[PDB]
């Protein structure tokens, strides 16, 4: 509830800040090269279209003062105007849905997860080339199995527990 | 693979060396299968997405 | 004290696998221990630094390159163990390998 | 919102505490010998330069 800028012709300008925690479904099929599409749905709660109507100020979401995070880059951020009826009430309620298409920068997870995983996997086939007289075949393959087992649990703590994909 | 055509006299050692060669052969069979599967499987898993 | 020094200690053992005799039958244990320790420390560092892609910690790059070289050492040690356990009844020594590795290279390596 | 010291000549002094969580971009190139440069950007939210100027 910051102050509003009121003009002499009745126009009112209000630009409060906000910190929103919106739920968006996450697909991790191509993690760490994935591209998330998280949306925010804005609309008047009590007033329907016949009373309060929204206007797309500008289709594109402003980004001039956007703080470069270093992990995500916004490929596209555009708001779409929609109207749809709800079983609650007989009137039409509009709303503006902002779809944030953010592409992850994969350098960090490539170096800390993908490459270490590949190095361990490279040793999968070495056991067959070892001579049985060395008495260390079991150590090599057992170590690889446990190493990969841990690496599957680390990923299990990052990605969401979605069963779709 | 060409087993060195060396001849033995002691039977117990000779067989214990035949067994030691069957173990080597069995390893080489899978060393190819796993090499092929690792190359075939990894290509058949990551390549199509990249296209 | 908590990250750099243990990393230095583990790195000091990177090349030891090449001085261990093959009869000991514990080269693989040593190199695998080194590799897994380096990976564990890389993961431990991962939980501290931000998940950014603009910069890479020098410690992270060093650990990754050490991990790569330790993997190469593991491959070479597997090959060397396979070579060490060859005999006339299973493999035949070519003339060229005999010549090279018994006359030229050993002479060059003092 | 502590109390503000008001003087007879119209001056007003306001010294309230604050615990701010300001985002800053971290450079870990030389970690753990790194040097960080974390900024806090303060300014009036609704009063432009023609109504409130900061010194
Ligand atoms: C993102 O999601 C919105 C709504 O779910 C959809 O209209 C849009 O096409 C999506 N874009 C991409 C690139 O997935
Ligand atoms: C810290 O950052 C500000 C702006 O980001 C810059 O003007 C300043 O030079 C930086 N400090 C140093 C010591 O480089
Ligand atoms: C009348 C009223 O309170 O409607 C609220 C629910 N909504 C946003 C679906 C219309
Ligand atoms: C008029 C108004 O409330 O502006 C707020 C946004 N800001 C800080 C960029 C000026
Ligand atoms: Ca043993």
């Amino acid at each position: 509830l910051t102050k509003a800028h009121l003009f002499h012709d009745g126009r009112v300008q209000w630009t409060p800040p906000a910190i929103y925690k919106s739920s968006c479904s996450i697909d991790v099929t191509f993690f760490p090269f994935d591209q998330q599409n998280c949306t925010m749905k804005f609309g008047s709660w009590t007033y329907d279209k016949a009373k309060i109507d929204l206007v797309n100020m500008h289709s594109r979401v402003d980004q001039l003062d956007f703080w470069e995070s270093g992990e995500w880059v916004i490929v596209d951020a555009v708001g779409t105007y929609n109207t749809r009826k709800y079983e609650c009430c007989a009137e039409i309620y509009p709303d503006i849905t902002y779809a944030f298409v953010i592409r992850r920068l994969p350098l960090f997870y490539t170096i800390n997860l993908i490459i270490p995983c590949l190095l361990i996997s490279c040793l999968t086939v070495l056991v067959f080339y070892l001579p049985s007289e060395c008495g260390e075949k079991i150590t090599l393959c057992i170590s690889v199995l446990l190493s990969l087992t841990v690496f599957l649990l680390l990923i299990t703590e990052i990605i969401p527990s979605t069963s779709l994909v | 693979m060409k087993r060195p055509s060396v001849v033995d006299t002691d039977f117990e050692r000779s067989v214990k060396e035949d067994w030691k060669y069957v173990a080597m052969v069995i390893d080489r069979i899978f060393l190819w299968m796993f090499i092929i599967v690792c190359l075939l499987g990894t290509v058949g898993l990551f390549l199509p997405p990249w296209l | 004290i908590n990250l750099i020094i243990p990393c230095l200690l583990i790195s000091c053992l990177t090349v030891l696998v090449f001085y261990l005799p093959s009869e000991c039958g514990e080269k693989i244990t040593l190199c695998i221990s080194v590799l897994l320790s380096l990976t564990v420390f890389l993961l431990l560092i991962t939980e501290i630094i931000p998940s950014t892609s603009l910069v890479i910690p020098l410690i992270g790059e060093y650990l990754l390159f050490t991990m790569i070289f330790v993997t190469l050492s593991i491959v070479i040690t597997v090959f060397v163990l396979n070579v060490h356990h060859r005999s006339p009844r299973t493999h035949t020594m070519p003339t060229w390998v005999r010549r090279v590795f018994l006359d030229i290279v050993p002479r060059l390596l003092l």
